């Protein structure tokens, strides 16, 4: 968020020149122009007879991004005697270390080789060139009469380089004293004063330097990296130096007093060959007056996820706590073979609202191993051990790794932003980059609704247009902005929403009165330095009249900054502070009835009853249902009565029950009826409604289980007792039989009839007599099988009464006679009663199948009136009623365990025979 | 009663035998013709069709040659035998199976590769006999433990650049030891000398022909030699199957990564092979020393066990280095080669081997192995035991279940443990045929010119034909 990772300035040098190996800032006190310093230790120079003698380029900012060599010298080697040069300046690595302070530039060539005045030789004493204005001079403290490797020969002086406060150079030669390394410190004034080009062992009077230690300290490379800070309290910059090979290659960092080079404190690494000390930096990262030391171990190996080691690197931060005591944390790397900790560049105040910050580099990590850098901000407790930003390389290896971040330098403001910018070296591509730091805008926010906890809507506000009176609550929100850097006085912004839960597809609820919308946005200008600026809004509350929408309601907003309009004239753009959230919300809640508790216990009861308690299923039965419910708790807020229904209105007819609206549906196969008591249902307001369902044909099934349960708004399961109705499976089984006769009566004598010896035709016997019997179901119950019988008078006084010929059948039934029908094989005076109880009986026995509502079975019989029995002398003038009867009963029903009923109905029909032509008196 | 044999149909002896091995074919008049010839064995035995007229094959798994597995690898007493039986004959049926055992023993010695890096800086001139004796006994004692050995050669001094080497007088540039009034060779870097070869005498006698150089700073650049010996497989000649060991010699401290900054060498090591046509490490003066993590990665990636042979004065430093190189060990480079030969023996004692079975020439018609491994784990399913050692035994079992009858009678298939000089083959052979119709009598006049198949004594007539010789017609056959 801090550093600009877009459009960073790039500087390029000659191919293979290692341009960018060492970097720094140039700060002339003579003029206001700022310059970068970049070292190219392998650049070919215009010197006579020198091959890649090194270079240092003053890279401007900014006309054309040009990098110009600094003419430290314009001469090749020099002669001690003819054909006996004292100096070998090819492959000397001039620019391996560059450092500046005010008008002074100090650059060194660690690999400059000279021939000792005492012998013919080539020793890399290393040499430095110091510029102070146009007065360039050469500083070579290791070139001396201490000649061999045992002394300052191979000193490689200028390998590591830094100034101090006031003016006193610190120089580190890792090669001195058989690579023990050493530090040398001198006054810049004395370095300039004692220079004459004709002396090769110049001595400086106020020099402080370390000295030969025991041989056991050889190959320690003391001075591999150096830094200065005050750690004793005298107010003079003390010397801190990295010793990457010390203590059996564990690595040590030495601290030396800045006024007499006495040893103050010693640090030790913990992992062999990690190179603990490859880079060091002294900074106070917690706001104190005391300076803390940082140390790099790029090759640190720690146990990984799978339990195996892995070179990730780390940085160890030792805070300084006013007594000489140090409390040390550690900061491990994040990638394998990235060498995290190669460079440590103090920035300071990069988090302008805070304490000193530090950057740490891993030049062989990132994508494609193009290099990466980590930014860590400091806090009063110490360092923010989680990275705050990421920068990584943007070029391909040619042919060596780009090594982005191999060397860096911060703590300088080139573009006058007010806080340090950062320079990154990528010498593998012969490039170095400049990263500018962005200005931080800090915004604090808050929104309030003092009418919070609205209880009654209080509809008073005029709805726009229609002028309807509606409810409301006041909503307002404010912000305040500040920033330490140079950023415009015209900061610009653009939103606020009426709900957070409803964002998932749901009903609309409230709206902003004049906006008619659930959310809004409107731009404003803040000016970067004022008190909270804001205004309030008017909300059209909704709803309980059309949306049944009283869980709480949330108010929420965020602020829309735009960086484009606030961009700095130099091309940069401001940024918002990292940890200030864009989200802010206040919800409270809304109250209508229930008591002052979070549960508002919905203790309630429901009961049901059935109008007809035995079902009688034979049709769309009038079945009716009665329900009631009551409230004993704080109240039901969503008192929806749900009722399940079998596979199977009207009740509004009367005011017998407390009727109220219901509904029905079968969503997801859950057949149900929905009836509402209230939203909320008023406390202590019990009710009773009633209900009706009414064809069913399932066999041996009694699964009707109407039940109740009431819904509410309570947060817990609020399951009310599930009371259900009851009905028994029973059916009525009414059945009856009826019949008719034709003719009903007859008058004798029969027309043109006379006695017979033996009859064979119908008219020989007499007129035809026919009876019809009809059986039909009456009750809902349907039987499986049934039987019926006919009773017929056959003979009386040894004479035939009625002579049956045949019978016909309609419907599901069959018949058979108990005596031979048509035995003679005929070709097809008050009333006295005859029948099976007096006359000889004839019976027809019949079986029947299933009958049902409206279904019938009919039996027909045809017979002849035996005229002889009533026309013979002894029977003349007689009258008889030859009636017949029928009866039936059920024998089986389609169920066994269910209730059963029988029948006893019967019917008789008339048939009268009389004499019409009677003798005269 | 036959549940299968007769109910699937009967046409001929060959088709009858095409049914599962539960069935047989009868060809005699010893019983009434109440059922076809393919009645099940339970019916065959009791109804008892003539013994001489029963076609009932039985699969035969018989050793063709089984030379027992040798318990010694010495050539003076054996040619070694690693898998048995070498060949088993198998008589088979198109739907039958039979057990077939097989056994394996690791007898031949494990192949080893010992490469030997030399420290040839002037520091070593005081105890060069130590390193030479070590190089000699590395070969001589390993020939006393394994007969499959290959040894190589290499040397390292330091990067031929300042401040490591004397560039100052032209005399020093070709004789660094000039300043001491003594002669020594110019500095190498790292140069491969002798590729891995089995000729002990050449390496043993050619070790003595190397001599020292001189550099300035006490640390020596041996890690470059480690990295190049590991990653230059061609020049070194590492062998894929062999156990790889790398012995590294040094008397002084070591240049670790990032020490090349003093010489202007700021390119990280990359682990590629850079040994040139002249057998010199071309990038010696262009690439920094390698990192311990990179060395460990490349050392495990190519299965190398590294043994530090260092003097008494740096044992602790390299031990502490060892723990950062997981799996590495270290020993004293004393005058006597002890304590580094022990590490070599110990390394040999831990190279366990695998016994995997592969098959070739196997037709599609024929089982997956069930492997019995060491410690008497008789696990089904698994077919490749691991963690075996010379002198141990592992047993496998398989049965030759059949899927059908192939085009012709004779086939074979070969089994071979992977990497073993031994193998076995089975001359699998399938008896799908029948001897009844081989007599060429069928379709003669005795079968009414082909109205029936001759059962080697009686003609099996087709539909509409009847009689022992098919001399009668079923349509015309009537009671009389
Ligand atoms: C004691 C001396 C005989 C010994 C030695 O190690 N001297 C030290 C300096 C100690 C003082 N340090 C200071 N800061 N004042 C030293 O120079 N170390 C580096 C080196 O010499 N490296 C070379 C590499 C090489 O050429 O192989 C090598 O090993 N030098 C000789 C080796 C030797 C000496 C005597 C007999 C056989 C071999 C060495 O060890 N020293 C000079």
């Amino acid at each position: 968020f801090n550093l600009d990772v877009d459009s960073p300035a790039e500087y390029s040098g000659p191919e293979g020149s290692y341009f960018g190996f060492a970097v720094d800032f140039f700060v002339p006190s003579a003029s206001s122009r700022m310059f970068l310093l970049v070292g190219a230790p392998k650049a070919n120079t215009t010197q006579p007879g020198i091959v890649e003698g090194g270079q240092v380029l003053k890279c401007d900012w900014s006309s054309t991004r040009r990098c110009q060599p600094i003419e430290f010298d314009a001469t090749g080697n020099r002669d001690y005697a003819k054909d006996d040069p004292l100096e070998f300046k090819s492959h000397q690595w001039f620019g391996a270390s560059v450092r500046s302070k005010q008008d002074k530039i100090l650059a060194c060539a660690p690999l400059y080789h000279w021939r000792t005045e005492m012998k013919q030789e080539r020793e890399p004493v290393g040499t430095c060139f110091l510029q102070d204005g146009t007065k360039t001079v050469e500083y070579a403290p290791c070139r001396s009469q201490d000649i061999d490797a045992d002394g300052q020969g191979f000193c490689q002086g200028g390998f590591s380089i830094d100034f101090t406060k006031a003016d006193r150079v610190l120089l580190g030669g890792p090669g001195s004293f058989y690579w023990q390394g050493q530090l040398i410190s001198d006054q810049v004034a004395e370095i300039v004063s004692k220079y004459d080009p004709n002396v090769y062992s110049i001595k400086y009077n106020n020099q402080l330097a370390t000295r030969t230690a025991q041989a056991i300290f050889d190959d320690s490379y003391l001075g591999y990296s150096v830094a200065v800070g005050d750690f004793n309290g005298d107010g003079i910059d003390d010397f801190v130096s990295g010793v990457p090979r010390a203590a059996r290659t564990l690595g040590m960092v030495y601290i030396y007093d800045g006024k007499n080079m006495s040893s103050l404190y010693n640090f030790t690494g913990e992992q062999m060959a990690a190179y603990f000390g490859f880079s060091v930096a002294a900074t106070d990262i917690n706001g104190d007056d005391y300076a803390d030391v940082f140390i790099g171990a790029p090759l640190f190996m720690d146990r990984g996820s799978d339990g195996k080691l892995q070179e990730v690197g780390q940085v160890s931060v030792s805070l300084q706590r006013a007594s000489g005591d140090f409390q040390t944390t550690k900061l491990n790397g994040f990638e394998v073979f990235a060498r995290f900790g190669s460079a440590i560049a103090p920035l300071g105040d990069l988090d302008q609202d805070g304490f000193n910050d530090i950057a740490i580099a891993a030049p062989y990590g990132g994508e494609d191993k193009k290099g990466i850098v980590y930014i860590f901000n400091g806090r009063s407790t110490g360092l923010n051990a989680v990275p705050s930003q990421i920068l990584e390389g943007q070029w391909a290896a040619r042919s060596m790794p780009p090594s982005f971040g191999y060397s860096m330098k911060g703590a300088t403001d080139i573009d006058k932003n007010g806080y340090p910018d950062l320079i990154v070296g990528a010498f593998g591509v012969d490039r170095a980059i400049l990263y500018r730091a962005r200005p931080v805008i800090t915004v604090n926010a808050g929104l309030e609704v003092y009418p919070s906890i609205l209880n009654q809507d209080n509809k008073t506000c005029s709805l726009p247009g229609t002028a309807l009176k509606v409810s409301c609550f006041n909503v307002r929100f404010c912000l305040k902005a500040d920033g330490k850097g140079v950023l415009p006085r015209k900061l610009n912004f653009q939103e606020l929403l009426l709900d957070k839960l409803k964002q998932k597809g749901a009903i609309r609820r409230a709206l902003f009165l004049y906006s008619r919308s659930p959310s809004h946005s409107k731009n404003m200008t803040i000016s970067r330095g004022g008190l909270m600026q804001c205004e309030e809004l008017i909300a059209y509350l909704r709803d309980e009249s059309e949306f049944r929408d009283k869980t709480p309601i949330t108010i929420f907003m965020e602020y829309r900054l735009d960086y484009r309009t606030a961009a700095d004239t130099t091309g940069l753009q401001p940024i918002l502070n990292q940890f200030t959230p864009a989200n802010i919300s206040r919800q409270a809640h809304i109250l209508l009835d229930c008591g002052e508790d979070n549960v508002c216990k919905p203790k309630l009861e429901v009961s049901v009853d059935s109008d007809q308690k035995k079902i009688y299923i034979g049709d769309d039965n009038p079945l009716t249902l009665i329900v009631k419910a009551q409230n004993q708790g704080e109240g039901a807020y969503e008192a929806e009565l749900i009722v399940s229904i079998p596979l199977q209105g009207v009740v509004r007819n009367n005011e017998a029950l407390a009727r109220l609206s219901c509904a029905f549906k079968t969503e997801n196969q859950t057949r149900q009826v929905v009836c509402d008591l209230g939203n909320p249902m008023k406390a202590g307001t019990q009710l009773l409604a009633g209900l009706r369902f009414s064809h069913q044909q399932s066999e041996m099934d009694t699964s009707v289980k109407f039940d109740l349960q009431i819904q509410s708004s309570n947060l817990f399961d609020k399951v009310s007792p599930v009371v259900s109705h009851k009905v028994d499976l029973a059916v009525l089984a009414a059945v009856e039989i009826r019949g008719v006769s034709s003719p009903d009566h007859v008058f004798l004598p029969i027309p043109n009839w006379e006695h017979k010896e033996n009859p064979e035709t119908e008219e020989d016997v007499g007129p035809v007599v026919q009876h019809i019997y009809e059986l039909r179901n009456n009750g809902p119950s349907s039987f499986s099988k049934a039987m019926l019988h006919l009773q017929w008078p056959y003979k009386y006084n040894n004479n035939t009464l009625l002579y049956i010929l045949h019978y016909d059948i309609d419907g599901p039934m069959n018949c058979t006679s108990d005596m031979e029908i048509n035995p003679l094989r005929i070709k097809i005076g008050d009333i006295h009663t005859l029948g099976c109880g007096v006359a000889q009986c004839l019976k027809i026995v019949c079986q029947v199948g299933r009958l049902d509502r409206g279904k019938s079975a009919i039996l027909y019989v045809k017979s002849l009136l035996w005229t002889e029995t009533f026309m013979n002398k002894e029977n003349q003038n007689h009258s008889y009623s030859l009636k017949s009867s029928a009866s039936f009963n059920v024998i089986e029903f389609p169920y066994k365990n269910l209730p059963i009923e029988d029948i006893t109905n019967s019917t008789l029909v008339t048939t009268n025979v009389t004499w019409g032509i009677q003798p005269a008196p | 009663g036959p549940n299968i044999c007769t109910t699937r149909g009967v046409s001929s002896c060959q088709q009858c035998l095409a049914v599962s091995p539960m069935c047989a074919w009868c060809s005699d008049e010893a019983l009434p013709l109440g059922s076809p010839r393919c009645d099940l064995k339970e019916n065959l035995l009791k109804d008892n069709c003539a013994p001489e007229s029963i076609e009932f094959p039985v699969s035969e798994a018989r050793v063709l040659e089984d030379r027992p597995l040798s318990d010694k690898g010495s050539g003076d007493s054996s040619q070694v035998t690693q898998v048995s039986p070498q060949r088993i004959a198998l008589r088979l049926r198109p739907d039958d199976s039979k057990n077939f055992s097989i056994q394996v023993r690791q007898v031949e010695d494990y192949p080893v590769d010992i490469y030997y890096l030399m420290d040839l800086s002037y520091s070593m001139k005081d105890d060069l006999w130590s390193i030479q004796n070590l190089g000699t006994k590395l070969a001589t004692q390993m020939r006393k433990l394994t007969s499959n050995l290959r040894i190589g050669f290499g040397a390292f001094v330091d990067k031929p650049v300042s401040p490591y080497m004397y560039i100052s007088p032209p005399e020093a540039l070709e004789n660094p030891c000039y300043d001491m009034k003594t002669t020594c060779l110019p500095m190498f870097g790292y140069k491969h000398v002798l590729t891995l070869t089995d000729q002990v005498t050449r390496f043993n006698e050619e070790v003595k022909k190397q001599s020292v150089s001189r550099n300035r700073d006490a640390p020596e650049g041996g890690f470059d030699a480690i990295m190049q010996a590991t990653v230059c497989d061609e020049k070194i000649g590492w062998r894929n199957d062999a156990s790889h060991l790398l012995v590294f010699t040094t008397d002084a401290k070591t240049h670790i990564a990032l020490d090349g900054r003093l010489a202007g060498i700021v390119q990280p090591n990359d682990g590629q092979c850079h040994v040139g046509s002249d057998n010199h490490y071309s990038a010696s003066t262009t690439m920094d020393y390698p990192s311990l993590g990179l060395m460990t990665e490349k050392l495990s990636q190519k299965n190398i066990n590294l043994i530090f042979a260092v003097t008494e004065n740096v044992v602790n430093l390299y031990q502490n280095y060892s723990e950062l190189i997981p799996g590495t060990t270290v020993g004293v480079l004393s005058m006597d080669s002890s304590n580094v030969l022990q590490l070599i023996v110990d390394a040999y004692g831990k190279i366990r081997s695998k016994v995997e079975l592969e098959v070739r020439d196997l037709p599609e018609e024929l089982l997956s192995f069930n492997a019995t491994c060491l410690n008497n784990e008789v696990i089904p399913g698994l077919k490749s035991c691991m963690g075996l050692k010379i002198g141990d035994t592992v047993s496998f079992s398989i049965e030759a279940k059949v899927r059908g009858c192939p085009q012709e009678k004779e086939k074979s298939f070969t089994i071979k443990p992977v990497g073993f000089k031994d193998s076995l083959i089975v001359q699998v052979t399938f008896d799908c045929d029948c001897a009844c119709q081989a007599q060429a009598e069928p379709n003669s006049h005795r079968c009414n010119n082909g109205n029936g198949t001759f059962e080697c004594g009686v003609c099996r007539c087709g539909p509409g034909w009847l009689g022992s010789q098919c001399e009668c017609s079923e349509e015309d056959y009537r009671p009389s």
